[PDB]
RNA sequence: AGAGGGCGUGAAACCGUUAAGAGGUAAACGGGUGGGGUCCGCGCAGUCCGCCCGGAGGAUUCAACCCGGCGGCGCGGUCC
RNA sequence: GCCGGGCGUGGAAUGCGAGUGCCUAGUGGGCCACUUUUGGUAAGCAGAACUGGCGCUGCGGGAUGAACCGAACGCCGGGU
RNA sequence: CCCAUACCCGGCCGUCGCUGGCAGUCGGCAGAGCGAGAAAGAGAGGGACGCUACGCCGCGACGAGUAGGAGGGC
């Protein structure tokens, strides 16, 4: 935490160096993808398969 | 990476991407920057117009540090002090205005290059434009001349 | 009295034949590796009458069929008996190959053990 | 988390063999030993695992609990388990099926037992 | 030519990245798996042992 | 035979992004659902615009998209930039934001958050929006770059504008024969 | 990263001590193999010799 | 010694020999079949897999309970 | 030249998604034919216009053939 | 009446397009649908396979090639 400090606090042995930031919070879409927010947005999946 | 490049895929192939008609041959129009005034003449004229000729005074010892005078607009003229300084100036009512030292910064000659949040400051620089003069005086500062 | 397959296809090839260079017979420097002519007069090339084919994409073996062997198969190289235990849930799909380099005193060892594992081996009566 | 190992072995890991146009996983739990998102042991924070017993006849079933996460030492439970072939088949179908865990597991991973059994059946 | 050019430089805030992404996978009991280690035993990743 | 032209029936365009990087790439696989499973237009202006390479997706500065919120009919939207937020040291005043971009500079963060100010990331903005209700896309200036000054017409031409490529510039780098009507002509 | 858990440190002989110390913020940076990739094929250029 | 004093491995061109086949439009080649060898298929009485029925067995034997251990989930509608 | 307001039966047929910006290799000896055409006694000659060919192209036909007639090519079965 | 690598029909390969489809494997915390010509709501007061998502799947159309260009090479 005084090599590379955390994202609040500024490493102290460093010059002014600070953790890189993310670039998506949650990382998981598992748990995004069943989530009551996105489940209640999609239409209905038209999976019944057309064949020639 | 060798590997990557072109002339790997080119193996096989018998004049290696270069033709068999107008073969790769040394120097097709000449070394250099040649036939300006002649067989290159209308690259020179389509793309670097202004090559050819002479304009203007030769002036011989040129020492550039004479001519050194790195200009500051007034757009990021508070970024030259602290955030603490351009809120203790709106705070305070005494009417002080903060000195912001432009030649301590680097910079030497002020312009005038957009607006300015008005609360006065007394700027503390060598060389001032006409216009960059009237936006501190109506905002309601001066500007002080230091060598 | 083998280990039959999931579903044994009927593999039908577009060609069985295989690519041979052009002059690779007429030459011995010439070997038998497809080399696509670039020569600009050249007959293969420009698809004459009668000719050494050249491949295209159109032989492009059925999809359902590809890299299966006769024996309605694929192969998979293996080295030693920790390599086996990949194949026990593929049993009907891919069969087992051992590898070249493999000693005969390794060799009667993953043998029954891929007869356990149920897994068709395809050079069972290796050295011995 | 789980999305994110998955990109980072997706391609390059110890337990990932390629060759003869095929993929394959050594991972230890992984059942079908596939390169796949769903089949990998180590990525996912449930996982089901079904080894041979130590003795040689029997299975093991591996299951992984949720709270240590980070200690590998304690994180895997396993229980030995040596009854008939429809006994065997039912106890692990219920600690899938029964405890909500990896449900989309339940068949591939009686394959896998099944498969195991029917190798420590003596030999013709 | 002995003047190929043989080293590289690489910006420093890059070369901490690099330090960043790599201790932070070394926190993974998975990632640590992958890369072949045998610590399927070992009490908790992020190993620390006392000063003695 | 059948008399048409190949010339141009493979459509040029990005279909996932040629970048490996990870968290770029579960940010696509986000939102590939999101754009074929529903049918709100948004997404898919989103999932095209992640596709696209660094010059496709300039820097927004931070008082351009000051500049687009005081907009009448806003002031409650939600910003949502594909590209970076980048500081602008020529604005004094900031409103509270809520933001949405890529990647957001450190002191455009300090400065956002200072304002009481809001930043959110793509994953946080499906979770909060899905369907994009409520948001201003923006992007930052496009045609912004350097580059685009040599671009056009050639100079050395009639009403011609376009800067050239000179190794200096100087009293005696192309201020001659081809610029002044003393020396032969100009244009 | 809602929070940050907490490791134990682990004695000479094995056993886990009474304390234990907060994981560091550099653990939760991001995962970008993409730069380490990166990085390493451009460092281990600079202990290269020449060679003519 | 199939390492025999320029001797590890011992390729091709080329030559000798043996074995097989052919032979008046130079040879060689493409496509298509046919014949003949060559070895291989360890070919020669040809499928196993569930499930239920029928007939002969053999186990320590099922269900439901009792005690111990481990695990999962908890909206405990709001545990400490 | 500005504002402001009002009018869609989208004001011929047919067909087809368009616009736009970078970077850019090769080429810069061509040749043939219907028709028009200049020089020449004429030429498989020299020089042009328009379109298509050949070059970069196999295939069926003209016995043979760079260009003629048909028709343009992934690998195959049937039909025409 | 004869036959081309042309046309029709069928198979297979590949490319291109639909910037096509699939995270819904939602199971005694269960109830198996979104092929439907018509801008929008099955709204509340013990159970095969799969999905290396850089994966898998379905439709169409298309396929000559020197110089040259690019892509992919388990």
């Amino acid at each position: 935490d005084d090599l590379y400090g955390t994202w609040r606090k500024a490493a102290s042995l460093k010059s002014n160096y600070n953790l890189p930031m993310h670039k998506m919070l949650n990382t998981d879409l598992s748990r995004i993808l069943k989530s009551p927010e996105i489940q209640r947005a999609l239409r209905a999946p038209r999976k019944k398969i057309h064949r020639r | 990476p060798s590997r990557l490049r072109k002339t790997r895929k080119l193996r096989g192939h018998v004049s290696h991407g270069h033709g068999r008609i107008g073969k790769h041959r040394k120097h097709p129009g000449g070394r250099g920057n040649a036939g300006g005034m002649h067989h290159h003449r209308i690259n020179f004229d389509k793309y670097h117009p202004g090559y050819f000729g002479k304009v203007g005074m030769r002036h011989y010892h040129l020492k550039r540090n004479q001519s050194f005078c790195p200009t500051v607009n007034l757009d990021k003229l508070w970024t030259l002090v602290s955030e603490q300084t351009r809120v203790n100036a709106a705070k305070n009512k005494t009417g002080a205005a903060p000195i912001i030292d432009v030649v301590r910064s680097g910079y030497y000659k002020v312009l005038g290059k957009g607006k300015l949040p008005k609360q006065p400051v007394i700027v503390k620089a060598k060389f001032f434009s006409r216009r960059a003069e009237e936006k501190i005086k109506g905002v309601g500062g001066a500007c002080v001349l230091v060598a | 009295a083998a280990l039959r397959p999931l579903v044994k296809p009927k593999i039908v090839k577009k060609r069985t034949k295989k690519f041979i260079r052009h002059q690779s017979d007429r030459y011995v420097k010439i070997k038998r590796n497809w080399r696509k002519p670039r020569g600009i007069d050249n007959r293969v090339r420009r698809r004459f009458k009668g000719q050494i084919l050249m491949p295209n994409i159109g032989y492009g073996s059925n999809k359902k069929t590809k890299h299966m062997l006769p024996s309605g198969f694929r192969k998979f190289l293996v080295h030693n008996v920790k390599e086996l235990e990949v194949l026990l849930m593929c049993n009907k799909s891919y069969c087992a190959e051992i590898a070249h380099n493999v000693s005969s005193k390794n060799r009667k060892a993953i043998v029954e053990r891929a007869a356990q594992l149920a897994i068709r081996v395809t050079n069972p009566n290796a050295r011995l | 988390s789980a999305h994110l190992q998955w990109m980072v072995v997706r391609n390059c890991s110890s337990f990932l063999i390629k060759r003869n146009k095929q993929t394959y996983s050594t991972e230890p739990n992984n059942l079908k030993a596939r390169n796949s998102f769903r089949y990998n042991g180590l990525i996912h924070r449930k996982t089901v695992g079904v080894e041979p017993a130590a003795d040689g006849k029997g299975v093991v079933v591996v299951m992984k609990r949720r709270s240590g996460q980070r200690k590998p030492a304690t994180s895997y439970v396993r229980t030995t388990i040596n009854k008939n072939a429809r006994a065997t088949l039912s106890s692990i179908r219920h600690m899938i099926r029964k405890n909500k865990y990896h449900p989309d597991l339940r068949m591939a991973a009686i394959r896998r037992a099944s498969a195991i059994l029917r190798s420590q059946k003596p030999v013709m | 030519k002995t003047w190929r050019r043989w080293h590289r430089r690489v910006n420093t805030t890059q070369k901490r990245y690099a330090i960043c992404s790599a201790l932070a996978a070394s926190a993974l009991p998975a990632l640590v798996m992958s890369k072949g280690h045998r610590i399927e035993e070992v009490p908790e990743l992020p190993l620390v042992v006392e000063d003695k | 035979g059948v008399d048409i032209r190949h010339n141009k029936d493979r459509k040029v365009r990005r279909k996932e992004p040629k970048s490996q990087d990870i968290y770029l790439r579960l940010l696509v696989k986000l939102y590939r659902f999101l754009a074929r499973r529903t049918n709100s237009t948004f997404n898919q202006v989103v999932l095209k615009r992640l596709f696209m390479s660094r010059t496709n997706r300039p820097p927004l500065s931070l008082s351009r998209m000051i500049r687009k919120m005081k907009l009448p009919g806003r002031e409650n939207k939600t910003a949502v930039v594909v590209g970076t937020v980048t500081d602008d040291v020529r604005v004094q005043e900031v409103p509270k934001l809520k933001v949405c971009a890529l990647r957001v500079t450190s002191r455009a963060r300090s400065r956002i958050l200072k304002a009481g100010g809001k930043i959110l990331t793509f994953d946080q903005l499906a979770l909060d929006s899905p369907k994009g209700r409520g948001t201003v896309l923006l992007s930052g200036p496009r045609k912004g770059r350097e580059v685009y000054r040599h671009f056009g017409k050639a100079p050395g031409t009639p009403h011609s504008h376009t800067k050239p490529y000179v190794r200096s510039k100087g009293r005696k780098f192309e201020r001659a024969r081809g610029r002044r009507a003393s020396r032969g002509y100009k244009n | 990263a809602c929070a940050r858990p907490l490791i134990s440190v682990y004695s000479e002989k094995g056993e886990s001590s009474g304390k234990n110390v907060t994981l560091p913020a550099v653990f939760k940076a991001p995962i970008r193999p993409d730069i380490v990739n990166f990085v390493h094929t451009n460092l281990r250029k600079n202990n290269r010799q020449p060679y003519a």
